[PDB]
C-alpha cells in the first residue's frame, strides 16, 4: 500500500453516492434569459428532494458553487437551503475553483462525511451565462466611495471635478486569466501548434461528439437525469437541449473561420463548447446511512486527485497530471478501466492529452514514473458524447459527468468508470468511480 | 372569579395605572353588560387619586385585545327601548372615559373588532404592534347593524370624511402599517417594547393641544358634503339594489352628526339601534353568523384525525391548477402533481403564477414570499415521488373505468396509509369505490369552478369510510379557508341538484318570449347575486349541463329542459366565456361598460309570447322552485343537519343572505300559507309545482323545521 | 454514547499550527485605499512564508475565502499563488460563507490533511470595503447581452429604444440579506428589545473593549503577528491599528443618535463595527510534519462545529447553537475553559448570547440539553478586546481570533481556549484550541 489510500469512514463504510439530477442546459439567449444562478439550483435542489424517499431532514449540508458571480447573495448554497423547501437546520456552504468547481464540491462532502461530522449531504452546482454582472469602471468607484464619506456639499462638487473620460462606460467581463492575459482559447490554438493537431485531425472528434449525443436523446437513454425545466413565464417548457445540433455533416462546419489566431488558428468556433446555462447536483450519502433508511445505492465513489500546473504555456494539460494519480490512489490500471470521460472544452486539449497519456517520455521526464499511463480505446471514451455538444456550464459540468456515467456503467453491468477535467488556471482534477 | 370581571388596576411605582384587560373564560375579550358597570367604579376609584398622570390599556391575552361586544347580549332585547337604553349607557360610558384631563392611551395587539375601536376612540392616543394578527376594523354593518357611540361621529372627524363612510359601509380592515398612514394609530411598534413604548406617550404633557391637519381639506364644509353624500347614497343603493337597510341610515347619521352637532349624532345612533336591532335582516343575518360560527366549530366527525402534510393531485389543466394554489399559497402544504403531458402541467403552474403576483404588482406582496410561497408547488409525469404522500385527489375527466383504474394504479404505487380523494362530477362515490383493496379510505370532494371564489366545498363518504378519514378532510378544507358541508352520498348531491332548476326554469322563462334582460334585473334585484344566464355560461355550460341526465334517471323527468334548445347552443360552439361566445357581448368593445347580449340569441330561440308574468313572480316561482327541491331533498337526509343545508344553500348558490336562507324564508313566509298560492302556480303551470310531502304535513298541521326556540 | 471527535489522522498524530499572521486593520478610505482583497493576501501569505522559514516546496494547498467577491479573479487562492513566490504545483481554491469564511476555511483544510490527501497547508481570507464591485441595473445587462448577440445592425437600435432614466445609475451595493430584506443591525436591534439591553450596558461593553485593546497595544503584546505593511505609493508605512479610540469616555458614547431604529433602538455607530480592510492567514501542519522539519508548534486544535438557525428572528444567535456541540465533540466542559473569545459584531448580540448561554430554560428546550452551558466569566472574556476596536474585514476575523487566542494561552499555563463567531444568514461557528 505504498500508493493506495482507502476512501473509507472511521467506521468502515464506503462512501456511497445516491441520485443525482441536471437541468438540461441552453444557450445563453435561448431559455434562461434573465432566470438568474441561484433559482436554478433551486429548482434542481428542491425537484431533486421531491423524487427520492428521502426525508428532508437527512440532509445535513448542502455545497455549491459558481463561477460567475453575483455580489449579491455570495453565500448562494444558503439561499438554496433558504427559497427551498429544507430544513433550516443545514450548514449550506458555497466553494469556487473555476470549471472543476462541482468536482472540488464533491471532494468536500465526501472528505467531511468520512470525517464523520456529517451523515449526508448534496454536492452540486449552478451556473448562467445570461445574467453578467457588468461593473463599473475602477475609476467609478473611488469617487463614490469618497462622495459616501464625503461630508460638506462643496466637497462632492470638487470631487467629481475628476470625473472625465470615459469612465461612464461599463466593463465588459473578461475570461482572460487575470495574471496573463491569455483568453482560455488561444491557450489552445498553442497547445495544438505544439502537438500538432490538425483541423482535420479535430473537426471529427467535434462530429462523432454531436452524434452519440442526438442519438443519446433518440434512443432517450439519458431521460432518468434531466429535470423539464419550467419558466416563470410559463409559455412553453425546456425539456431537451437545444445546443445539440446532431444533424450537421463534418464537410458542413470546415468551412469556418479561425477565433483566435485568425491567421493558422487550427480551431474555431465549432470546434468549441459554447458558453451555456444549468445546474446539477448529487446527493452522497454513507453506505450505512443509505443502507439503514432503505435505498439503493447508485455506484460508489474509489478515489480523487487535484493537481496545479504552471500557466505560462499549455496549462490546460490537466487531466493529463491528475490520471496516473488517482489511478495510482485506487491500486488500479488504466487497462482494467471500463469506460473513461473526458471535459472535451475544446477540440484538441483533449486531443492532446490522449496524445500525452499515450507518451512514454512525458511521463517518464514530467513525472518521473517509470511508465506512460496507457493509451485509451476510442470505443470506451465518450460513449455518450461530450461537452462539444451538451454545452459547458462552468460549474455545473463536474456533476454531470458522475451521473451519466454512473448510469452508463448501470447499462453495461459493472466496470470502473473515471472521469476527468481541466479548468483556468492550470488546475486539474480527477476521480475513480465504481458502479459495484 | 365572576366579581372581578376583566378590568383590573396595577399602579406601578411612576405615578401611571396600567389596566388588563382578562376575560376569565372565553379566549377573546368580548364585552358584557356587566363590564360596563364595574368599570364605573374603577374609574371612580381612579378619579379619586390625583397622584396619577397617565392610564394605559393591555389585553393581557395572547389572542386579541378586545373581541367585540357579545351579539348574545343584543338578541335578549324586546324592543327599541331596550337597545336605546344600551346605545345611551354605551355613549355615556365613552364620553366618561374621554372625560378625564389626564393622558389615556390603549396599548392594541391581537384584534380590536366592533365596540373594540370604540374604546380606541375614546383614548387620546392609541399604539399598535406590528405582528401581523393585528388589525383594525368596525365589522358590525355585516350584523344588519351600525357601531355603537360616537364611531360614526368621533371617527369621521378624527381622520375624515370618506375614509370613515368607506370603513363603516364596507367594513373592511386595517393593517398597522396601512393604519399609521392614514392617521389612525400615532405609533407603531415591536410587541416586547409595547407597554413600555406607551408609558412616555402617558408621560407626555399635550393631551390634544395640536391636532393633526387633513390633506383633504378641501371638501370640509357644507360646499360639498351634500354632494358626496348623494353620489354615495346614488353608489350605494345601485350597488346594494337599496334592498338593505342600516346603509342609507348610516348616511343619515352622519349627516346628522357632522350638521347639527355631536348631541344630535348621539340621539340619531340611538334611534338607530332602536330600530335597527329589531328589522327582519339583522335576526338573518345574526343567525347566519351563529351558523358560520357553528359549522366552523364543529370536527365534522368523532374520531381523531390523521398526520396530513404531503398532498397530491392527479390531473392538470386548469381546476388541478386551482387545487394547487388553494393547498399551497393558502394551507402552506406541499403539493405535486402528476400528468401525462408536460403541456398540462405547465398550464397549472401558469394558472397557479396569473393568481398571484397580482398581489405583487399592487405591492400587497414582494417576490421575496412569492418565490417561496411557488416552492411548494412540484410537477411530474411519473409515478416516483408519491411514496409518502398524505392525501392526494383526483381531478381528471369521470370516466367511470378510467378513474376505477387510476385508482387502482395508485394502490399500486403509494402507501396503505395514503387516502384517495375524488373531484367527483355525478358518478357514484361507491361505484368509484367499486374494487378497492382498502376501500374504508376512499372519500370525495367536490369543489366549484373557479376554487378561489366560491368558499364552501361537499364532503361525499360512501358507505364504507372510516371516521378517521372524514375528519383529516375535514381538518383540511378548513385549512384552505372552506366551509366543509357533510352530505349523504345521493345522485346529484346536494348543491347543483337545487341549482338545476333554476337554470331549468330561467330557460323555460326565456322561451316563452320574455326579454331576458328584464327577467335578470328582477330576479338579481330580489337579492341573489348575479343573474341566471350569466351564471350559467361562466359557471361551465357542459360542466353543470352534464348532470341533468344523471338526475333526470336519478329521481324524475321534473329536471327536464325545453329539449333542442339547449342542446342546440351547445353543438354551436356558442360555450360561455371560456369559448369566447355566449349570451352578454364577450368583445367587451363597448368602452368596457355593461356590454348587451349578443343580438342573435334571440332568433335562435322559440321565443313566443310577451312578458305575461309579472316580475316579482319569475323570482317568486324560481325560488319557490329550489324551496321545495331543497326541502325535498332534506326529507331523506341528504343532509346532516337543516344548519348545514341552510349554510350550505345561502353561502355557496348566493341565496339572499338578508333572507338567510331557504328555511328562514319558509319561516318567514307564513310557513305552509305560501302552499297555498304555491298550489295555485301548480294550477296555472303544470305538475313540476307539486308540494313536497313532509312540506304538506308541516304546512297544513302548522309546524316549522326549526323548532330550536321558538 | 460517548458523542467526542477527536482530530486525528490515520497515524494518531494530531493536527497542529503552526504559526499565523497578520494584516494591520484600517478603516474603509483609508490607507488601504484602491488596494484589491488580492493585493492584500499577497502581502500577508508571501510575508507569512518569508518569516515562518519553511521552504515553500512543503505547502501543498491554500485557501482563502472572500466575501464582496471582486468579478475579475474568481478562484483568488490561484492568484495568491501565482503572483507571489509560491510552489506552482500548490493546488489553492477558495471557499465562501458568510462572516465566518476562514473558520470553515481551517475546518475543512484540517479535515482534508487528517483525510490524508496532504500534509501542510494554508487557511486564511481577506477582504476590502475600500473598492466595491458596484454594478449596472438588472435591466441594462441583458440589453447588453442582447446587443452583443444582435446580428442585424438596424435591430441593435430597435433594441437601444427600450430605455429608461433610471437604468443608467449604478445599482449601490447590498448589505441586507438577500431572502429577508433586514440588514444586520435590524436583527440586533430586535434581539436587544427582545431580550432587554439597556444603551448603558452596550456603551459600557463598547468602552471596555476599546480601553482592553489601546492596552493592548501600549503593552505590544499584538506585536509578533502584526505585518507593517508597506503601500505602493510608499509615502509612509502604517504600523498599527487606526480603528482603535482608546481615548474615548463614556459620556461620549452616550451622545450618539441610534441608527437603525431611529425612535427606540439602542444600537449606534459607537457600540457597532465599522467597516474595515485587512487579511490574515494560518499555516496548519500535522504534527509529524511539523516535527520532521523541526518546527514548534503553535498550539494544537481539539473541536469544531457549524450550526444553523432560522433567519427571521434572532439570526445572530450563532455562538449560542455552537458551543454547546463544539464542547460536546471536544469532551470539555465550560468550566474548564481557561480563556473564551467570541466575535462582537455588536455589543447587543454579544450581551444577548453570553445571557443565553446562562439560560437554563433555553438549553433546556430550544437545544434539547438538560443543563445550561456554563457562565461566561468578564475576567477570561476577550482578554484583549473584541472586534469593537479592532474592525470587521469579514474574512480574516476568524484567524485573527485564533491568532491572539493562541498567544494569549501561550503568555499563560496551556488551558483551552474558544472561539465562536455569528454570521449573516444564521450561520454560527465554534471550534476549541489547546494550546497544550
Amino acid at each position: 500500500m505504498g500508493q493506495v489510500l482507502p476512501l473509507v469512514t472511521r467506521q468502515g463504510d464506503r462512501i456511497a453516492i445516491v441520485s443525482g439530477l441536471r437541468t438540461p442546459f441552453a444557450r445563453q439567449a435561448t431559455a434562461f434569459h434573465g432566470i438568474p444562478a441561484v433559482d436554478l439550483g433551486k429548482m434542481v435542489v428542491g425537484e431533486l428532494l421531491a423524487r427520492s424517499e428521502i426525508p428532508a431532514e437527512v440532509i445535513e449540508q448542502l455545497v455549491f458553487g459558481q463561477v460567475v458571480q453575483m455580489p449579491e447573495a455570495p453565500n448562494i448554497a444558503r439561499e438554496i437551503v433558504l427559497g427551498t423547501g429544507m430544513n433550516v437546520h443545514t450548514d449550506a456552504y458555497s466553494v469556487s475553483r473555476a470549471c472543476a468547481t462541482s468536482f472540488q464540491a464533491v471532494a468536500n462532502v465526501a472528505e467531511s462525511l468520512m470525517a464523520g461530522t456529517i451523515r449526508a449531504g448534496i454536492a452540486g452546482g449552478a451556473d448562467s451565462s445570461s445574467v453578467l454582472p457588468i461593473g463599473v469602471s475602477k475609476k467609478l468607484a473611488r469617487v463614490l466611495v469618497d462622495v459616501n464619506k464625503a461630508r460638506t456639499m462643496s466637497q462632492r462638487l470638487k470631487l467629481f471635478s475628476r470625473l472625465r473620460l470615459r469612465d461612464l462606460m461599463p466593463v465588459p467581463p473578461a475570461v482572460a486569466e487575470y495574471s496573463t492575459g491569455l483568453r482560455m482559447g488561444d491557450t489552445a490554438e498553442q497547445m495544438a501548434k505544439t502537438y500538432g493537431i490538425t483541423r482535420e485531425q479535430q473537426d471529427a472528434l467535434a462530429h462523432r461528439s454531436h452524434q452519440r449525443a442526438a442519438q443519446a436523446w433518440s434512443d432517450g437513454k439519458l431521460k432518468e437525469e434531466v429535470m423539464t425545466a419550467f419558466i416563470p413565464p410559463y409559455k412553453q417548457p425546456l425539456v431537451e437541449d437545444n445546443n445539440i445540433r446532431g444533424n450537421s455533416s463534418l464537410a458542413d462546419y470546415a468551412k469556418l473561420r479561425p477565433a483566435f489566431d485568425r491567421k493558422h488558428g487550427t480551431v474555431t468556433a465549432a470546434n468549441s463548447t459554447p458558453l451555456t446555462d444549468g445546474a446539477a447536483a448529487v446527493i452522497l450519502m454513507t453506505e450505512s446511512r443509505a443502507k439503514e433508511l432503505g435505498l439503493v445505492p447508485l455506484g460508489y465513489l474509489r478515489s480523487y486527485a487535484f493537481t496545479a500546473i504552471d500557466v505560462w504555456q499549455d496549462m490546460l494539460l490537466g487531466p493529463a497530471w491528475s490520471t496516473p494519480l488517482a489511478l495510482e490512489r485506487a491500486g488500479l490500471t488504466m487497462s482494467d478501466l471500463t469506460l473513461i470521460d473526458m471535459h472535451e472544452a475544446f477540440a484538441a486539449q483533449t486531443l492532446a492529452n490522449i496524445q500525452l497519456l499515450g507518451s512514454e517520455r512525458f511521463a517518464r521526464e514530467a513525472l518521473g514514473r517509470a511508465h506512460a499511463t496507457g493509451e485509451v480505446d476510442d470505443s470506451k471514451f465518450n460513449v455518450l458524447g461530450g461537452s462539444i455538444a451538451y454545452g459547458h456550464p462552468f460549474a455545473a459540468t463536474g456533476a454531470r459527468m458522475i451521473t451519466q456515467t454512473l448510469h452508463e456503467l448501470r447499462r453495461r453491468g459493472g466496470g470502473f468508470g473515471l472521469v476527468t477535467a481541466c479548468a483556468a488556471g492550470g488546475l486539474g482534477a480527477a476521480m475513480v468511480l465504481e458502479a459495484e | 372569579m365572576e366579581m372581578t370581571s376583566a378590568f383590573t388596576l396595577n399602579v406601578r411605582l411612576d405615578n401611571i395605572a396600567v389596566i388588563t384587560i382578562d376575560v376569565p373564560g372565553e379566549k377573546m375579550n368580548t364585552l358584557k353588560a356587566e363590564f360596563a358597570s364595574q368599570v364605573r367604579a374603577i374609574i371612580k376609584q381612579l378619579r379619586e387619586n390625583k397622584e396619577l398622570r397617565g392610564v394605559v390599556f393591555v389585553s393581557a391575552k395572547p389572542d386579541n385585545f378586545i373581541a367585540g361586544a357579545d351579539i348574545n347580549m343584543i338578541g335578549n332585547c324586546k324592543t327599541a327601548q331596550e337597545a336605546e337604553a344600551l346605545a345611551r349607557q354605551g355613549q355615556q360610558l365613552m364620553a366618561e372615559i374621554h372625560a378625564l384631563p389626564i393622558q389615556v392611551i390603549a396599548a392594541i395587539h391581537g384584534a380590536c373588532l366592533g365596540g373594540g375601536l370604540e374604546l380606541a376612540l375614546a383614548c387620546h392616543g392609541r399604539v399598535c404592534t406590528d405582528d401581523p394578527k393585528t388589525v383594525l376594523g368596525l365589522p358590525e354593518v355585516q350584523l344588519g347593524l351600525l357601531p355603537g357611540s360616537g364611531g360614526t361621529q368621533r371617527l369621521p372627524r378624527l381622520i375624515g370624511v370618506s375614509t370613515a363612510l368607506e370603513m363603516i359601509l364596507t367594513g373592511k380592515q386595517l393593517r398597522a402599517k396601512q393604519a399609521l398612514k392614514l392617521g389612525l394609530v400615532d405609533d407603531v411598534v415591536p410587541h416586547s417594547i409595547l407597554l413600555e413604548a406607551a408609558v412616555e406617550l402617558a408621560k407626555k404633557e399635550r393631551p390634544s393641544s395640536r391636532p393633526l391637519p387633513v390633506r383633504e381639506r378641501i371638501l370640509a364644509g357644507p360646499l360639498g358634503r351634500a354632494l358626496l353624500f348623494k353620489m354615495v347614497g346614488k353608489k350605494t343603493e345601485h350597488k346594494t339594489q337599496g334592498n338593505y337597510p342600516a346603509t342609507e341610515r348610516i348616511l343619515e347619521v352622519v349627516e346628522t352628526g357632522l350638521a347639527q352637532g355631536t348631541s344630535s349624532g348621539y340621539d340619531a345612533e340611538a334611534r338607530a339601534f332602536g330600530e335597527l336591532a329589531m328589522t327582519p335582516q339583522s335576526q338573518a343575518l345574526r343567525s347566519i353568523f351563529f351558523a358560520s360560527t357553528d359549522v366552523k366549530k364543529d370536527p365534522g366527525s368523532d374520531a381523531p384525525p390523521a398526520p396530513l402534510n404531503s398532498v397530491g393531485i392527479l390531473g392538470g389543466g386548469l381546476m388541478g391548477g386551482g387545487i394547487a394554489y388553494v393547498t399551497a399559497c393558502k394551507a402552506g402544504i406541499p403539493v405535486r402533481i402528476k400528468d401525462i403531458n408536460p403541456q398540462g402541467i405547465n398550464h397549472a403552474l401558469k394558472y397557479s403564477w396569473d393568481q398571484l403576483e397580482g398581489k405583487v404588482r399592487r405591492r400587497h406582496l414582494k417576490a421575496s414570499e412569492r418565490d417561496k410561497q411557488l416552492a411548494l408547488i412540484s410537477g411530474t409525469t411519473d409515478y416516483r415521488g408519491f411514496a409518502h404522500r398524505d392525501l392526494i385527489i383526483e381531478a381528471v375527466f369521470e370516466n367511470l373505468e378510467l378513474k376505477q383504474q387510476m385508482v387502482a394504479e395508485v394502490e399500486q404505487n403509494c402507501a396503505a396509509h395514503t387516502i384517495f380523494a375524488s373531484n367527483t362530477s355525478s358518478l357514484p362515490i361507491g361505484d368509484i369505490a367499486a374494487h378497492a383493496t382498502r376501500p374504508e379510505q376512499v372519500i370525495g370532494l367536490h369543489f366549484f369552478s373557479p376554487v378561489e371564489k366560491m368558499p364552501l366545498v361537499e364532503i361525499i363518504p360512501h358507505a364504507g369510510t372510516s371516521a378517521q378519514t372524514i375528519a383529516t378532510t375535514v381538518k383540511l378544507a378548513k385549512k384552505q379557508g372552506k366551509t366543509p358541508i357533510v352530505v349523504r352520498d345521493k345522485a346529484g348531491f346536494y348543491v347543483n341538484r337545487i341549482l338545476a332548476p333554476y337554470i331549468n326554469e330561467a330557460i323555460r322563462m326565456l322561451t316563452q318570449g320574455e326579454r331576458v334582460e328584464h327577467i335578470d334585473a328582477a330576479l338579481v334585484k330580489f337579492g341573489f347575486p348575479v343573474g341566471p344566464i350569466q351564471l350559467l355560461d361562466e359557471v361551465g355550460i357542459d360542466t353543470g349541463t352534464k348532470i341533468i341526465p344523471v338526475l333526470e334517471a336519478a329521481y324524475g323527468e321534473r329536471f327536464s329542459a325545453p329539449a333542442n334548445v339547449v342542446s342546440s347552443i351547445l353543438n354551436d360552439d356558442r360555450k360561455g366565456r371560456k369559448n369566447g361566445r355566449g349570451f352578454y357581448l364577450y368583445g367587451q368593445k363597448g368602452r368596457k361598460s355593461k356590454k348587451q347580449v349578443d343580438p342573435a340569441i334571440y332568433p335562435l330561440i322559440g321565443t313566443q309570447g310577451q312578458g305575461r308574468i309579472s316580475a316579482p313572480q319569475v323570482a317568486e316561482r324560481c325560488v319557490m322552485l329550489m324551496l321545495n327541491e331543497a326541502v325535498r331533498c332534506v326529507d331523506e337526509q341528504v343532509i346532516r343537519s337543516v344548519r348545514d343545508g341552510d349554510i350550505g344553500a345561502v353561502f355557496g348558490i348566493g341565496f339572499p343572505p338578508f333572507l338567510g336562507g331557504p328555511f328562514r324564508y319558509i319561516d318567514s313566509l307564513g310557513a305552509g300559507e305560501v302552499v297555498a298560492i304555491m298550489q295555485r302556480l301548480a294550477t296555472q303551470y303544470g305538475s313540476r309545482f307539486t308540494p313536497c310531502e313532509r312540506l304538506v304535513e308541516m304546512g297544513a298541521r302548522g309546524e316549522s323545521f326549526w323548532k330550536t326556540t321558538a
